[PDB]
Parts: structure tokens; C-alpha cells; sequence
């Protein structure tokens, strides 16, 4: 032929562990979670288009919205001064106030439509999630990222942001706020997972490796928390981390011992329950842990306030009542 | 359980850098988070951040990210703090205290302080009431602390009370809203939940004249009250 | 731990640096970036005696790089065989279109045939196939060390496979494949490049969207290392079992063949073996059709011209005058 | 149907480069694959490669990857061949012929040839015989063995060319056994797979030439060594 198939990403890359340098053309999945400064910014194409769907929203009886992704909320912070100003010139007595992010970004059952108002913050019964919009933005085009109002109301994370890759038997599912690594050592299992957000949308199988023959009851990161339905989302001896410490919001999951503690495998151990932290509220360390039928190293999370263990890792001797847990 | 030793006082020229140290004893990897706080002469305390020398885990409060740099030496288990470009607003007593991670413990044990002279939808705010309070021996002294947002997590109140005599580091009295720190006389008590807490001294005595601070560690940044100056009649 | 470096996207118009996974297109590279080498040529000589002793008369390579390896190596294999005292000559030949599979396998005068043309004296039933897996990597070109597999299965070596999806454009890739998918209204296969055509199975661990797949809808057939994925669909096309895979090296996409036109008509001929647009003598067949396929037409392009998907038949011309792909 | 116009003769010093051209008329995008061949004085023909000026599809045979560079001009539909570092081993007559892609057609039409003088101041086809003398009215038999089948899709991609002195080859038989339009039926070819034979019966006065067999079943395209037929 005479066609140059560089519709892709062209450049060079060096691998520290593999000890080679490779150039060429293809697909580059970058880690947009462990970046030092903000690589991507959310922006709306038309704030006035957004102002329409916000009036229209309250006219539908909607009191507020809950963000899907963290960058959506951070967009809502920079954007709220002008959204209230276009509202002021169009003289609607409805004020937009946006607060900060809880742990999980809970989903809401209402939605905006294309053409006081509380963005995020904590929960409230005066403006419940039943009346909050959620997942009504999709990506338009593009470092900057432009957003537009969505068509249909479904429960799936914006596919235009997701990515996955597998090579040299190391697998990755990635997001603006997720980074899930799996690897082949005897068997395929999850090894690390990084979170800047924890969302409540569904990971679309179109962006999932090995999405066949999965029992959701064995997915480590739960489906309801944007867990990918994949056999890479698997660890032998662990089941879904439904009650993991997802309330930390930003956390680091992996498989190793928490500092100063030990996990043993014993059938005498307690059943799997809500995740406990290794330090009491007073700062005491609980050194001896166990699990009934898990596989070492233990599933451990690390967050802003210390080290937590997977659901199946219980204290060996210490009574659970003295421990901080995630309910 | 832990002993903190801060470096001597420093007199610096405006615009230059200064580095102060704190050496810890009785630490382990799991505790030993060395926190740093700033106190203008007779003022509230600002939380700068912490650094654990074994881990090199660090955190800064937003106000100080360009200003402070926290570094460590695992070998001696010593923390160092560097203070960028210096102005007269940086003159204060800078305390190094041992603490823990976010919703964890209180400032158990304290360094003696290093005195710095420069010459040639947000934070949780604690409001203390009253600003000053005068009382006689045998009476009941009541100091209250209002948090603008709940300081509760996991069924605990991450709220603490400290007493500070002049020219001295604070001392822990009440931790977790209501627990009597070991070695503190039972006449001190704390209570409350969510956003409303009260310290009570009953009966107040000759020794108890000091300034009383509430502090929270439910969310970063850590913040203090304005203080309550308690004085005898 | 990962791949760190920089990348420029011409279509997206940005530059991005950072750390992650870089899937390179190892098919349209200008030089041979990777070469297969054996860890122990002496071990390969041993496992071939046992093969020949068991009645295995030859072997068929899975991947193109495997055949090239058997070429660099046969002078040393025959020298190790001669020094070892055994009257057996190995001669390994060239590659046909499809890399046909054999039903036997290796385990960890008289003649031993590696690849080459087909034969009744040494049929595929009695040839070893897919007995090598990757050990580790060299650096630079870049070396790939191969060793004998512990198990006999039909799955392509996973250490060579890779997949990726970002910007709603997905890729399944290999030392010899490069299969692109994209979301335009719907998810469908768009382009797929081949330097080899192999006869192993694309392992599901390295497959995107591998649930609820019908093999009767996979464009690249499961039997030709087609990935079992809903990224392997195209509306109006079914499995291309009789595509021109005998071409060996070819380029699939969806566009008209130079000088031809496809119309959608219910009068068109039924789907059969893939035909070529130029007759053997060089005449061009200009008018084509298909019964219920969706335009643009599925086309293959190889060293000998432009072929069409199975459902695209000539409109007026009699099919008997055309070259079709039922090559044995 | 197609007219090929090659550039004038070139006398070149050893070590320099040369660029010769070929201008095509009556081409379309779909054919118009301009192949290039080298013919040492009174020797076999080597296939250099092709370039289609409309497409810029190009292919080189391995021997010429360092030597020849093919370039194009869509506007005039002209192919250019440049010949890198020149040695007297490169002295030859260089032909430009219209052909097609791999298993397709034959060298339909040929340019007149460019004579390159360098001075200061795979499927192997074996042709038999090398030279052969025969009398008027008798039968000439030339045979061509291919080292591998040149059969594909039920055709034999085997062709026969006649080359009078000082002139490009001409097609006589295409696809092993088909008579090119206007070629006398006294010429006939037969065979399949690896064994082919051209027969002239009866040979006549005009039939004194050199005869080549050629295949295009697999790259590179290859020729026979030639058969010099002489009268008596
Ligand atoms: C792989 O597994 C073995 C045994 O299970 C273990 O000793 C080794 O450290 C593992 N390596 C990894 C997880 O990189
Ligand atoms: C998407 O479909 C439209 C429909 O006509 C087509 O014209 C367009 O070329 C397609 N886009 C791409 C990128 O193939």
C-alpha cells in the first residue's frame, strides 16, 4: 500500500523491570492516579446549556446532584461561581452551593436533560439521593477535557474515560481515578489497586479483559463500586470486599502485611465481617490477626488514617468491639 | 512512653532559611508520627504537618505547602523542619509533638519548643467559649468547644483538651472527648458529641490556672480552639 | 515497575508522558524487532529424537517467528544430531498461507520435516505443533527465549499477546496480528493486519469484552486465533471461514476495492468463498453485490490484489471465471 | 493497449548514481503496475521490482534493496528508478514493463529499454536448452522446470516470451497454455505444476530469437536463463 497507519499513539518507552527500551506506534495507557499535578481538567462545553438543565432539573423537582467521578466534583467547584451568575442574570431565585466529597460517591436516581441547589457535600434527608441527579455527563472531545449533557440515563461509568491493557502477563484496568493491576504468578490474580475516588457506577464489559465466566461473588473490588467484571479482579481465598474501608475515599489496596502485625490462617478465626483497622481509636496497635481460609499475603488497604485489613482478616485474640471498623 | 527533644532557639535574618530538629525516643514504626505546630506569643496553635522518620510518610496543611519542608533521618529517628523564605509573620514558638494518623490518638507527648525570632465546605473550625474565665477554689469551671462540623467518626469523638501553663508545652487532659489521660487528676472531665463539647474542672484548684485548648483530628487539617484563659479569684 | 516514557497522538493532537502500559504495533515495524531463540538447542535435539522415535515425522510452527527460528537453527540441530549418533536429517522449509496445526507434540535415509509444503508422507496428524512457550527476554532488536511447553493445548502463547482500549479505540495484538476496533455509533471491528495466520486459539485472559460471544458472529474465526470478543463483530457479516487466509500476509479493512462498487440487493448471490476482484488473466471485475451486508464492504488486500468478504459476490459476471480462496 | 516510453541511453562513471524513467499511457489505477527488469548483455532477465504511480505501491526483489529506488509522479504517471552505487556489474539493458500484482496476468506491454553502460573511458526456473539450432519446417522444443509449483487457484502462473535481438521481449504464451492475441498457432505451450514445455511447430524464418520462461506465482518474480534459437 501507501497508507501511514498512525491513527494511534507514537513514541518511546523504557521498562525498568524488563530492562529494555521500545519505540513504536500503538496504545499508551498512562497512570492518571499517581500523577503529581493535575494532568486533566474537567470543563463544560456550554455553561448556559448546563444552566438550562439545572433550572429544568429543579422544575422537574430535583434539589441537587451527586458527582460520579472526582474530577466531576472538582469541575463543580470552579464552575459554580459562573453558573450562579448566569442564573442571576436570568433571575431565578435558586442558589448553587457545592461542598466536598464523602468517601464513596453515592449514586442518585434523578438526572439532568440536554437541550438552594446542593452539589455533593454530606447526606441530608431534606434533599435525599432519591432527588439528586447523577451520571448525566459524557465526554465530547479534548491537557483539557470537555464535557456535555448526556442522552440516556443508565448506570454505567462514562466509557470514554475507561481503559485497559495487558502485556507480558501484567494486566491493568484504569480510569481517571482507578488503577487496578493484576499479574500472572502461578495463577492470574489482582496484586494492587489504587483509588483517588470510589464511585457507584458499573464498569462496562466493553472495557474489561476476561469478562467471561466471572462470579461477581468472587470479584475483589465489588461490581457496585465500579469493579470490573473480570477474572483479573480475583484473589484466591478472598471474596467480594463489600464492606471494605471504601469510606476512606482515597486508598491503596494491595497484598502484604500491615506494619507491625501478623496474619495466620486458622479455622478458629472469626467469620468475614466489616473491615477493621489495625490501630484503635486511641492509637494502640493490634498485632495478632487471622483469617479462616484466606491466602497470604493478606488483603490490606492503606488510607489517610492508618492500615486496614480485608474483610476476612479478623483479630486473633483482641475483641472486635475495641477496634475501629467501617460500618 | 515517648520522649521528644527539640533543638535550641534560633535567631535569623529575613529571607533566609532555618532548619530545626526533634529527636524521638520510645518510638516504633507504627506510632512516632512527628507533628509540628506553630504558636505566636500567646495565640492559637496552627498545625503545620507531620513526618514519621521510619516511614517518611509526610503530610502538610495547605497553608504551609510552599513554606514548610519536612525531612527525616531514620537512623537517629530525628525530624527536621525547614521554613523557606522568612518574614516577621514566621516569628513564633514551634512545637514538635508525637501524634498518629488521621482519626487516631492525640498529641500524647510533647517537645519542649524551639523559639524562632525573625528580626534585624472547608476546614473544621473550633470556637471556644469563653475567651477568659475567672473562678475561685472549689467552684466548677466549664469551658465549651463548638466545631463547625461533626468531629465524629466510627462512633468516637475525635476531640481533645490540652492545658498549657506559660512558657511550656501543652499537656493532654481529655482524649476522645471523654477519656481521662493517665496521671491527670479526676477533677478534669470532658463530655459531648458531634459538634458540641464541654471541659469541666470540679473542684478547680490553685494549680489549675492555665490556658485550655480543644483540638480535633477528625479530618485534615488538624485545628485548635482559640484557647480559654482560666484565672483564680 | 511499569513502562515509563513519552508518546504523541497525532489524531488526538496532544503529547502525554507518564507511566503505564505501552502496546506497540509489532506488525508494521520496519525491521524485525523480535527474534525467537531456543534456551537449549541441545534439549531441542533430544526432544526431536523422542519425537521421531514415537513416530512423529515432523513439526508445524504456530507463529511465523517460530519458522524463522527453525531456519537459523537447523545447521546446529543437524550438527548436534550427527555428533549424538543418529541417522536423521532435519530440513525445514518455507511457510504456506495458514500455519496449519499438527495433532502431535514434543515433550520436555530417514527424514524429519519442519513446515514446508503439505504432504501425505508426513501429514499433520503426525506433526508436532505448539510445543514452545516463552521463557524470558533480551534487550535492545530484542531476543525472545523459547523452551518446551509442559502441557499440550491449543492456545497461542500468552506471553506474546496484548490488548488495549482507550479513547474508545481497542486493539488486540500479537507478534503477527494487529486488530483494531472503534466506537462509531456502535462497537465494531475496523482494521486487522496479519503477517501470519495461525491456527491456535486466542486465550480469553487476553481478550476484551469476552462475554456473550457467538462464534457464528466473530469476523476473524476462532480457529485462526480470532479473539472471542464482541470487538470482533461487524454488522451484516458473519464468520469469514473462507476468507483469503491462504494469503498468509494480508490487510483487512472496510472500503471499496480499487475500481469496484458494491450494492446491497436481494437478487445477489449467496455467501460463498472469498473471491478476488481481478481475474487470473488480469481483467478487473467492477460490479459486485451482497444480500444483507452493511456498507462499506469488507475487503482484504494481499500481495496479489483485492478480495472481498464472503458475502460479496460479483453482480453480472459468472463466478466460475473468478479466482476464489479454496486453496488446499 | 498500454504504451511504455523509457528514457534515453546513459553512460555513467563507476561509483555514481543514475535515474532513468518510464512514462505510461493508457493506464488506470487498478492496473498500471510498472515492473523493472535488468538484462546483462545477452543474458537472463532479473526482476527488480514494481511501482504503481497512482498508488505508490512498490515492491523490490531482495537483490536490489540496496541498489534500486523506485519513485513516482502521479501527474504524468511516470515511474523513476534510481540505481545507488554503480559498478560495471550494473551495466545492462533495463526494461520497464506493465504487469500486475502477484498471481495475475503477464508482462502485457514493454518499453524499448534503457542501455546503461558503466565505464570510465525463491522459485528457480531452469530452461532447456541454452541454445538450439533448427531448420525451416521442423519442430523446436523448449522446456522449463520450476523448483516449486507455480500453480495457484487452478492456473499455472507460467509465461513464455520471445526476444528478437535489439528489442524487448514479447508475450507468446500466457498462463502456461494460452495463445496471446495475434501469435501464430504454430507456437503452443503445455504443462502444469513444475514441468512446462514451449513448442514451435513448424519453426519459420521469423522465429529466430531468444526465448524466456517466467513465473509470477510467488515473489520474487523469476525468469529462465533463456534459449537461443537459431536457424539453419
Ligand atoms: C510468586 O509466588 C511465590 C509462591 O506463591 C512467592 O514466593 C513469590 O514471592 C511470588 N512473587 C510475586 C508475587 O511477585
Ligand atoms: C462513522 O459512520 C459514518 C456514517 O456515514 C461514516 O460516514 C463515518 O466515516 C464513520 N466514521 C469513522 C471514523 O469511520
Amino acid at each position: 500500500n501507501l497508507y501511514f497507519q498512525s491513527n494511534a499513539d507514537s513514541g518511546c518507552v523504557v521498562s525498568w523491570k524488563n530492562k529494555e527500551l521500545k519505540c513504536g506506534s500503538g496504545i499508551f495507557i498512562t497512570d492518571n492516579v499517581h500523577t503529581w499535578t493535575e494532568q486533566y481538567k474537567f470543563q463544560p462545553e456550554s455553561p448556559s446549556k448546563l444552566a438550562s438543565a439545572i433550572q429544568k432539573a429543579h422544575e422537574e423537582g430535583i434539589c441537587g446532584i451527586r458527582s460520579v467521578t472526582r474530577l466531576e466534583n472538582l469541575m463543580w467547584k470552579q464552575i459554580t461561581p459562573e453558573l450562579n451568575h448566569i442564573l442571576s442574570e436570568n433571575e431565578v431565585k435558586l442558589t448553587i452551593m457545592t461542598g466536598d466529597i464523602k468517601g464513596i460517591m453515592q449514586a442518585g436516581k434523578r438526572s439532568l436533560r440536554p437541550q438552594t441547589f446542593l452539589i455533593d457535600g454530606p447526606e441530608t434527608a431534606e434533599c435525599p439521593n432519591t432527588n439528586r441527579a447523577w451520571n448525566s455527563l459524557e465526554v465530547e472531545d479534548y491537557t483539557n477535557i470537555w464535557l456535555k449533557l448526556k442522552e440516556k440515563q443508565d448506570v454505567f461509568c462514562d466509557s470514554k474515560l475507561m481503559s485497559a491493557a495487558i502485556k507480558d502477563n501484567r494486566a491493568v484496568h484504569a480510569d481517571m481515578g482507578y488503577w487496578i493491576e493484576s499479574a500472572l504468578n502461578d495463577t492470574w490474580k489482582i496484586e494492587k489497586a489504587s483509588f483517588i475516588e470510589v464511585k457507584n457506577c458499573h464498569w462496562p464489559k466493553s472495557h474489561t479483559l476476561w469478562s467471561n465466566g466471572v462470579l461477581e461473588s468472587e470479584m475483589i473490588i465489588p461490581k457496585n463500586l465500579a469493579g470490573p467484571v473480570s477474572q483479573h479482579n480475583y484473589r484466591p481465598g478472598y471474596h467480594t470486599q463489600i464492606t471494605g474501608p471504601w469510606h476512606l475515599g482515597k486508598l491503596e489496596m494491595d497484598f502484604d502485611f500491615c506494619d507491625g502485625t501478623t496474619v495466620v490462617v486458622t479455622e478458629d478465626c472469626g467469620n468475614r465481617g466489616p473491615s477493621l483497622r489495625t490501630t484503635t481509636a486511641s492509637g494502640k496497635l493490634i498485632t495478632e490477626w487471622c483469617c479462616r481460609s484466606c491466602t497470604l499475603p493478606p488483603l490490606r488497604y492503606r488510607g489517610e488514617d492508618g492500615c486496614w485489613y480485608g474483610m476476612e482478616i479478623r483479630p486473633l485474640k483482641e475483641k472486635e468491639e475495641n477496634l475501629v471498623n467501617s460500618l | 512512653e515517648v520522649q521528644l527533644q527539640q533543638s535550641g532557639p534560633e535567631l535569623v535574618k529575613p529571607g533566609a532559611s532555618v532548619k530545626m530538629s526533634c529527636k524521638a525516643s520510645g518510638c516504633t514504626l507504627t506510632n512516632c508520627f512527628m507533628h509540628w505546630m506553630k504558636q505566636k506569643p500567646g495565640q492559637d496553635l496552627e498545625w503545620i504537618g507531620y513526618i514519621n522518620p521510619y516511614n517518611d510518610m509526610t503530610k502538610y496543611s495547605e497553608n504551609f505547602k510552599g513554606k514548610a519542608t519536612l525531612t527525616s533521618d531514620k537512623s537517629s529517628s530525628t525530624a527536621f523542619m525547614e521554613l523557606s523564605s522568612l518574614t516577621s509573620e514566621d516569628s513564633a514558638v514551634y512545637y514538635c509533638a508525637r501524634g498518629y494518623l488521621l482519626r487516631t490518638g492525640c498529641f500524647d507527648y510533647w517537645g519542649q519548643g524551639t523559639t524562632l525570632t525573625v528580626s534585624s465546605g472547608g476546614n473544621i473550625v473550633l470556637t471556644q467559649s469563653p475567651a477568659s474565665l475567672a473562678v475561685s477554689l472549689g467552684q466548677r469551671a466549664t469551658i465549651s468547644c463548638r466545631a463547625s462540623e461533626s468531629v465524629d467518626s466510627y462512633g468516637y469523638s475525635f476531640m481533645h483538651w490540652y492545658q498549657q501553663k506559660p512558657g511550656q508545652p501543652p499537656k493532654v487532659l481529655i482524649y476522645l472527648a471523654s477519656n481521662l489521660e493517665s496521671g491527670v487528676p479526676a477533677r478534669f472531665s470532658g463530655s459531648g458529641s458531634r459538634t458540641d463539647f464541654t471541659l469541666t474542672i470540679d473542684p478547680v484548684e490553685a494549680d489549675d490556672a492555665a490556658t485550655y485548648y480543644c483540638q480535633q483530628n477528625n479530618e485534615n487539617p488538624l485545628t485548635f480552639g482559640a484557647g480559654t484563659k482560666l484565672e483564680l479569684k
